[PDB]
């Protein structure tokens, strides 16, 4: 069957300066394929992390990735003002890819 | 005539190792004596016969090939090394004659806000044959599990750049290796020096 | 460096809309290049592959609709021709890219809506 993804929580209204770390959780072992994307609702997708544990140009170490196996983490640290969006996980560990339901992180 | 050294060594863009670019030059004379009088060039290495003799010692059909590799890696770059860009990028063979010409473009090649044009290919199932270069980007299958085209796991995309900015350290600053390879044949030496 | 996109618009139900998205800066050819949907409130949802460094063409069994991908390559543009259509379709699309742990080519397009209704 398909692989299925748990991201947890599906929101999380924040604050300034927070460590906010958004679960993707795998029905599988996936080795590090997963990923994460910004978007504010109207844009295009930018991505954060690759392979799950390494960081992206443009995108500072506010962002951090890492887990393994069925466990993957979004490791927001210092939680800035333009940092608040819909975010995504993302497997490509098999055909088809399936994305999370994603995570509003917005001000409180 | 003249060989085209000031449209090869003088050139603007050069390519990548996974496409490098390939100059058969021959029917025009050898201006050898700049190469030496450049003196700007951090790696300049020869063979068959030493530098100083080859002014006049003349070819019947040389190959002008050039790419852009990094400051790290082009000790890879001898006749008969291991390591990535002699593994699976391009391969100098097992009996070789010409020299290894390699300099440093920092000033133009690595770019503020990233320089990613270049790239390079990272795995293939064999090791490479002398002197044919890779284009063929297709997936390879590390594991046995078919990911057939498109990507999947056990296997991974073939080809990965580099990344060049002013910030990096000086092993890490980009060069303009060209490569001249000679030859003796039943043709005569149509490119010849003074 | 940027994608663009055919048309959206409204077409009735059972119909067929070709989609193409065309590349600029680095080609389609050495890459493959994917479709996602985003329906409003709705999260993305992976659509479709392509894959020119051989051919192959997958689907989402979700959405199973011989949505039919191919491609312009030397125009940098790819096509995938909406098939067999229904309401619930109604969203935005993107031209995608996955950083498969090599890359960081993860190139989106501007989104153009297709919609399926009757209702103009």
């Amino acid at each position: 069957g398909d692989i299925q993804l748990t991201q947890s929580p599906s929101s999380l209204s924040a604050s300034v300066g927070d460590r906010v770390t958004i679960t993707c959780r795998a029905s599988q072992s996936i080795s590090s394929y997963l990923n994460w994307y910004q978007q504010k609702p109207g844009k295009a997708p930018k991505l954060l992390i690759y392979a799950a544990s390494s960081l992206q140009s443009g995108v500072p170490s506010r962002f951090s990735g890492s887990g393994s196996g069925t466990d993957f983490t979004l490791t927001i640290s210092s939680l800035q003002p333009e940092d608040f969006a819909t975010y995504y996980c993302q497997q490509s560990y098999s055909t088809p890819r399936t994305f999370g339901q994603g995570t509003k992180v917005e001000i409180k | 005539n003249l060989c085209p050294f000031g449209e090869v060594f003088n050139a603007t863009r050069f390519a990548s190792v996974y496409a490098w670019n390939r100059k058969r030059i021959s029917n025009c004379v050898a201006d050898y004596s700049v190469l030496y009088n450049s003196a700007s060039f951090s790696t300049f290495k020869c063979y068959g016969v030493s530098p100083t003799k080859l002014n006049d010692l003349c070819f019947t059909n040389v190959y002008a090939d050039s790419f852009v590799i990094r400051g790290d890696e082009v000790r890879q770059i001898a006749p008969g090394q291991t390591g990535k860009i002699a593994d699976y990028n391009y391969k100098l063979p097992d009996d070789f004659t010409g020299c290894v010409i390699a300099w440093n473009s920092n000033n133009l090649d690595s770019k503020v806000g990233g320089n990613y044009n270049y790239l390079y290919r990272l795995f293939r199932k064999s090791n490479l044959k002398p002197f044919e270069r890779d284009i063929s980007t297709e997936i390879y299958q590390a594991g046995s599990t078919p990911c057939n085209g498109v990507e999947g796991f056990n296997c991974y995309f073939p080809l990965q750049s580099y990344g060049f900015q002013p910030t990096n350290g000086v092993g890490y600053q980009p060069y303009r290796v060209v490569v001249l390879s000679f030859e003796l044949l039943h043709a005569p030496a149509t490119v010849c020096g003074p | 460096q940027q994608l663009v996109e055919s048309g959206g618009g409204v077409v009735q139900p059972g119909r067929s809309l070709r989609l193409s998205c065309a590349a600029s800066g680095f080609t389609f050819s050495s890459y493959a290049m994917h479709w996602v949907r985003q329906a409003p409130g709705k999260g993305l949802e992976w659509v479709a592959v392509i894959s020119y460094d051989g051919s192959n063409k997958y689907y989402a069994d979700s959405v199973k609709g011989r949505f039919t991908i191919s491609r312009d390559n030397s125009k940098n543009t790819l096509y995938l021709q909406m098939n067999s259509l229904r309401a619930e379709d109604t969203a935005v699309y993107y031209c995608a890219r996955h950083a498969t742990l090599m890359n960081n080519k993860d190139i989106w397009g501007q989104g153009t809506l297709v919609t399926v209704s009757s209702a103009s």
